RNA sequence: UCGGGGCUUAAGCCCAGCGCCGAAGCUGCGGGUCUGGGGGAUGACCCCAGGCGGUAGGGGAGCGUUCCCGAUGCCGAUGAAG
RNA sequence: GGUGAAAAGAACCCCGGGAGGGGAGUGAAAUAGAGCCUGAAACCGUGGGCUUACAAGCAGUCACGGCCCCGCAAGGGGUUGU
């Protein structure tokens, strides 16, 4: 409310193009050795284990 | 050739045979008018006094019609003064057969 | 129903400079920059000879202009304008001098910057000697 | 008896979005600030008409001076001519001529110098 | 064929699921699976669910194999608002909205 | 920074001509409506000439909405209103 | 304030803790499925055609071109580069 607002409503391509990079990038995943289950890289998950 | 008939205001080129929607004409449906009105020609016919003393471009009338209706709206802003006009400007069509010299 | 032009071939001009007037080239260089020449006209399509010009390090500009005409610059910070006559144009980058003469005579706009990548001025003579370069006066 | 608006405001405003498709942002999807759109469009086709016409006597013209240009010379002494030896022939329109049978140009040529000076 | 399923009236801002989704348009059914469980968003929980039953009656209804559908499409939709008020600083007090989804999917045999 | 480029026996000034570009002015062609005139016993309608930027504002003619007479009627599942 | 002629208000199966959907079924109609007849506009989305990353703007408008689209043809639309 205060000092600073806006002057104009923001035009709906304007808006839509202010998200731009609002996207987000699916998890990286690989296979892993001990079952044909997905994990991430670097990360011990269920259905596995590790060694040590 | 190529004969510069002049008619129903301006002047259009015109071949041996051709389409062509000219300016409103007093004609019969289905008649014959020539033009006698044509300048120039397909062999070299430059027109010494303005339109040639002895040739003709035969046209008949494929039929009438009118227009498509544009929209002439004038307005002037601040003061309350919005014209909303519909124009069809109407015509004939002319179907050329003979450009007889 | 006016002609409305087809697909056209360029045709690369070969032009002096030595002793040619400054604007006097640069108009020449321009109406033929467009095709304003060519009754093949046409005022968007873009098919103006593509202008080559060498020795421009040689051009002669009237009165006192060498020591008097001075050519504007400005950038974005203060005192930004950078004040460079002719004297020094010629004796460093002197072709750079007949362009804003004829860059500032085209059409101001998309096409005119179409019609500057076709403007080829050099300095030697010599120039790509390429596939085309008729030879104008 | 009472007469509600009902059907009458919608018609006549949707009677006006027609009338505002390909328009930008909201000037094609709000009734109030396509109207305005539209009473420019009136205005700019009305006066662009009186364009048109000199849009072309351009175009002709420059054609015209180019052509005849290359014959030898000026488009005000090309009319001088096709006025002096009389042919009013050449309306500027089909002055295309300098294009198609250009050899029809040339005999147009010849008519206004020699029968000039 | 191609299988619908749609969680509709679902408590969460569409602007916000919206992300997930589009995370997994016309990929393999089986990787989506994997795509959105280790996703870091709340609407993962949504979609993956919506997924599930989406080719749950994929193979339950519409004698698809599941060894090869993949989300054909898949869009969220804007379900009603769910307004709640909010005190403020000197008694204004904001009308706040809570939204939610109609969370869709639709699937389909790989090829032929 | 003369609008810009650029301009020097000029693309400046003065004097003398010729041509051309150049508005929605004028002309050509068609059409709108109106005032006036002629033919038309004829109404109809035809033709001729002229007017038609417009705020406050005056004047004329229409459109659409609600309801009534027409209604104990006509349209309406083969589909009413929206 | 409004399902429907009638609750005939969706058994059972399927995913899901639920909400909620998908088939099956009721019904002339279920895009009449329950704040449910009609379902407008703003507003939010998904797919497609055109289009944009040297371009300067009251966003429109003339003019031409490319593309895409109905059409024997002439043509009409959508878009928009200059």
């Amino acid at each position: 409310a205060k000092h600073p607002v806006p002057k104009k409503k923001t035009s709906k391509a304007r808006r839509d193009a202010r998200r731009s990079h609002h996207a987000l990038t699916p998890p990286i995943l690989v296979p892993c050795p001990e079952c044909k289950a997905m994990k991430p890289p670097h990360t011990v998950c269920p259905e596995c284990g590790y060694y040590a | 050739m190529f004969a510069i008939v002049k008619t129903g205001g301006k002047q259009y080129r015109v071949e041996p045979g051709l389409k062509l929607r000219v300016e409103k004409l007093d004609a019969e449906p289905g008649a014959t008018v020539e033009l006698p009105v044509l300048l120039l020609g397909g062999e070299k016919t430059v027109v010494g006094t303005p339109v040639v003393e002895g040739a003709s471009v035969v046209a008949e009338v494929l039929g009438h019609g009118r227009g498509k209706k544009i929209l002439v709206s004038k307005f002037k802003a601040k003061v309350q003064y919005r014209r909303k006009k519909g124009h069809r400007q109407p015509y004939t069509e002319l179907l050329i057969k003979e450009i007889r010299g | 129903k006016t002609y409305v032009p087809k697909q056209v071939e360029p045709r690369w001009v070969l032009i002096d400079a030595e002793g040619k007037t400054l604007g006097r080239l640069a108009t020449k260089i321009a109406t033929l920059l467009r095709g304003k020449h060519r009754p093949d006209w046409t005022p968007n399509v873009a098919m103006g000879d593509f202008v080559v010009v060498v020795n421009a390090d040689k051009i002669r500009v009237t009165g006192k202009k060498l020591e008097q005409k001075i050519y504007t610059r400005y950038s974005g910070y203060p005192g930004g304008l950078k004040k460079i006559p002719l004297e020094k144009m010629l004796a460093t980058h002197p072709e750079r001098v007949l362009e804003h003469a004829v860059k500032g005579m085209l059409p101001k706009g998309p096409l005119g910057r179409r019609l500057f990548k076709r403007l080829k001025v050099y300095a030697g003579p010599d120039h790509p000697h390429q596939a085309q370069r008729p030879e104008k006066l | 008896p009472r007469a509600k608006t009902g059907v009458v405001r919608r018609r006549k405003h949707k009677k006006i979005l027609k009338l505002a498709k390909g328009y930008w942002g909201l000037r094609s999807k709000s009734f109030r600030k396509a109207r305005e759109t539209l009473f420019a469009a009136g205005n700019y086709a009305y006066a662009h008409r009186k364009r048109r016409k000199r849009d072309f006597r351009r175009l002709w013209i420059v054609r015209i001076n180019a052509a005849c240009r290359q014959h030898g010379l000026n488009y005000s002494t090309f009319i001088h001519g096709l006025k002096k030896a009389g042919i009013e022939v050449d309306r500027k329109n089909l002055a295309d001529l300098a294009v198609r049978e250009p050899q029809v140009f040339a005999e147009l040529v010849e008519r206004a110098k020699a029968a000039q000076g | 064929m191609e299988a619908k399923a749609i969680a509709r009236y679902v408590r969460i801002s569409p602007r916000k699921v919206r992300l997930v989704v589009d995370l997994i348009r016309g990929k393999s059914l089986e990787e989506a699976r994997n795509i959105l469980r280790y996703t870091n968003k709340r609407g993962a929980y949504f979609v993956a669910k919506v997924l599930e039953s989406a080719a749950a009656n994929a193979v339950n209804n519409h004698d698809m194999l599941e060894d090869r559908l993949y989300v054909k499409a898949a869009y969220v939709d804007e379900g009603p608002a769910l307004k709640r008020v909010l005190p403020r600083a000197r008694g204004r007090a904001d009308i706040i909205k809570k939204r939610t989804s109609h969370i869709t999917v639709i699937l389909g045999e790989k090829h032929g």
